[PDB]
């Protein structure tokens, strides 16, 4: 099944789809061909999970219900700095303003 | 003239299924031979429904609380065929795509009532566009010009 | 009793029969205001073959007159020769009971078996077997209303003969009396409670006496009233001497009919 | 190809030329110049919501397959608009 995707670093989110039975390697790769690093540079997350490169997304709970192309779920990425990783940091988004009276019940 | 968009009065029975794939309640709408719509009764959403009517009339499907427009098999009318194998005619009932816009101003008519479109804090153009409902006679004007339109087209 | 073809406009066709097509129309006549009217119409001219066979078809609806049976509005002989029928405006009983599914109370049902059960008894009293009692036969003049169609018109159309409405006796020894109406009858119950679906459905016409005589019958429609149920169940005795009478149909429906229109 | 889309608090927004072209305005943005479009108005909340809407309509347009609804929370629903209004989407 079609799995609709946010890889979201600091500022910066893709919008991609993938497969339920791509492995995360095969994201890297998209993310490789979009940001020019390379999947060995490159850590993905499921909240605060680490991913295995060998597991589906469908086997990281990435699936049709959870992945919509309407709702896209969200994967964390951090690249390496030097010798080690740097953490994994996404800003979030703007806030929308409060309710307006006319709109509420 | 005549209206293009009616229902031929062939009387060759035809057993369609209404299946509503939509999360909407559905009205489908029958145009009869003087092209006038007839409201027909509701479809509840996921429910499909074996009905009868005939080879070359005309129905079409809305939104039965807010008359939004819906698709029959990927397009805006459904006609009835020959029944062949004894197999019925599915008419598979969906949301379209609807632009963006169009989606807004659905959402924020549903959470507004008509006299507080004016309360909201957008420029004119927007409270006119939430103020032009969507109608099945406005549809059925602008289904008849694409039609005359299509018939025309190639010399 | 001739009418004045210019006082008659031809509307759209409504059906077709053995002879020729049925059009709905119009009739204002000296006598009353304008008046809704079906207009059966012959293909052929022959005499003494056809125009006798199709004339007859009026002749047989003069005889009746009561409020639940279509009456004869009149003929014209003059070519095209056409036959003028009181018009049910509401069209097939089958196709309403659809359309109105969810909005027909279980009251204005049984007024409809009601109905039908007065213009039987009426039948009967002048020694009448209609033989083609269905749902598809029967007429909507309004939402209180139905009647009984042209008997011409009702023939085998039923939907060949029409096994899954036939009492046994009829099937087994084509014997046709009111005590096999009143099984047809109660077929005809079960469709208006059922709201026009067909009886014995994905059921071969050669299997259905074979199910009659091992004792099964239509099952009771969702939202039937016990004591409907058991009325059908009578009219579907294999021994057409066990059956009711039009006569105690009258009598229990309308006992039912108030007994429900009480409730709600 | 892939393009940027920059929200007014500075969200970069990577998505299917294809996708983006799905708005008039951002076609219009993308052809004229003798690709990276920047949007001083529209905010990341409202302008993430318009890319999940392009992924939508690419996937379910000309699809025979049931189509859910696009979901619009009533917080964004007036800010959604304008930005529709003004992307032409
Ligand atoms: C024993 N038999 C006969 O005598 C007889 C036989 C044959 C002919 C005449 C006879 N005699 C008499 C006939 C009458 N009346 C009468 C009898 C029949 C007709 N027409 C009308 C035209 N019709 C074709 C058509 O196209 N019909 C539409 C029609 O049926 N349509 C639209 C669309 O195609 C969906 C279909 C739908 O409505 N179907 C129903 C089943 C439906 C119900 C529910 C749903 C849905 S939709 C969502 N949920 C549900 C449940 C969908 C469809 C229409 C116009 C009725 C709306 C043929 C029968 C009209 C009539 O009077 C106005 N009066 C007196 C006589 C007399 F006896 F001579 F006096
Ligand atoms: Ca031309």
């Amino acid at each position: 099944m079609d799995v609709f995707l946010m890889i979201r670093r600091h500022k910066t989110t893709i919008f991609t789809d993938a497969k339920e039975s791509s492995t995360v390697f095969e994201l890297k790769r998209i993310v490789e061909g979009i940001l020019k690093r390379p999947p060995d540079e490159q850590r993905l997350y499921k909240d605060d999970q680490l991913l295995d490169d060998g597991k589906t997304l469908g086997e990281c709970g990435f699936t049709s219900q959870t992945a919509r192309p309407q709702a896209p779920a969200t994967v964390g990425l951090a690249f390496r700095a030097d010798d080690t990783f740097e953490a994994l940091c996404i800003e979030p988004f703007s806030s929308p303003p409060e309710l307006p009276d006319v709109m509420k019940p | 003239p005549r209206p293009v968009l009616r229902s031929v009065n062939s009387r060759e029975p035809s057993q369609v299924i209404f299946c509503n794939r939509s999360p909407r309640v559905v009205l489908p709408v029958w145009l009869n031979f003087d092209g006038e719509p007839q409201p027909y009764p509701t479809l509840p959403p996921g429910t499909g429904r074996r009905i009868h009517s005939y080879r070359g009339h005309l129905w079409l499907f809305r939104d039965a609380g807010t008359h939004d427009g819906l698709l029959v098999n990927q397009t805006e009318l459904f006609v009835p065929s020959l029944n062949v194998d004894g197999q019925p005619i599915f008419a598979n009932i969906t949301l379209p795509v609807y632009t963006l816009k169009e989606r807004c101003l659905q959402v924020v008519r549903s959470l507004v009532k008509p006299e507080n479109y004016r309360r909201l804090d957008i420029v004119r153009s927007l409270y006119e566009d939430l103020e032009d409902h969507p109608n099945v006679q406005k549809d059925l004007e602008r289904l008849t010009q694409e039609r005359i339109a299509h018939q025309r087209m190639g010399d | 009793y001739e009418i004045q073809r210019e006082r008659i406009e031809l509307g759209r066709c409504i059906g077709e029969g053995q002879f020729g097509d049925v059009h709905q129309g119009i009739y204002m006549s000296p006598e009353n205001p304008a008046l809704a009217v079906a207009i059966k119409t012959c293909k052929n001219c022959t005499s003494d073959s056809v125009r006798e066979k199709f004339l007859q078809e009026a002749l047989t609806m003069r005889q009746f007159d009561h409020p639940h049976i279509v009456k004869l509005i009149g003929v014209i002989t003059e070519n095209p020769v056409w036959i003028i029928m009181e018009l049910c405006t509401l069209g097939e009983l089958r196709s309403f009971l659809q359309v109105r599914k969810y909005s027909l109370d279980l009251a204005s049902l049984i007024l409809y078996a009601y109905q039908l059960s007065t213009a039987l008894a009426y039948l009967e009293s002048k020694r009448f077997v209609h033989r083609d009692i269905a749902a598809r036969n029967v007429l909507v003049s309004s939402n209180d209303c139905v009647k009984l169609g042209d008997f011409g018109l009702s023939r085998y159309m039923e939907d060949k003969l029409p096994i899954k409405w036939m009492a046994p006796e009829s099937i087994n020894f084509r014997r046709f009396t009111s005590a096999s109406d009143v099984w047809m009858f109660g077929v005809c119950m079960w469709e208006i409670l059922m709201h026009g679906v067909k009886p014995f459905q994905g059921v071969k016409n050669n299997d259905v006496i074979g199910r009659i005589e091992n004792g099964e019958r239509l099952p009771m429609p969702p939202n039937c009233p016990p004591t409907l149920y058991s009325l059908m169940t009578k009219c579907w005795a294999y021994d057409p001497s066990r059956r009711p009478r039009f006569t105690e149909l009258k009598a229990q429906l309308s006992t039912i009919l108030e007994e429900e229109k009480a409730q709600q | 190809m892939y393009v940027k889309l920059i929200s007014s608090d500075g969200h970069e927004f990577i998505v299917k030329r294809e996708h983006a072209l799905t708005s008039g305005t951002i076609k219009a943005m993308l052809s004229g110049p003798g690709n990276e479009v920047n949007f001083r108005e529209i905010p990341s909340h409202v302008l993430s919501k318009v890319c999940m809407y392009f992924t939508y309509k690419v996937r379910y347009t000309n699809s025979s397959t049931e189509i859910p609804e696009f979901p619009i929370a009533p917080e964004i629903a007036l800010e959604l608009l304008m930005a529709a209004n003004f992307l032409d989407c």
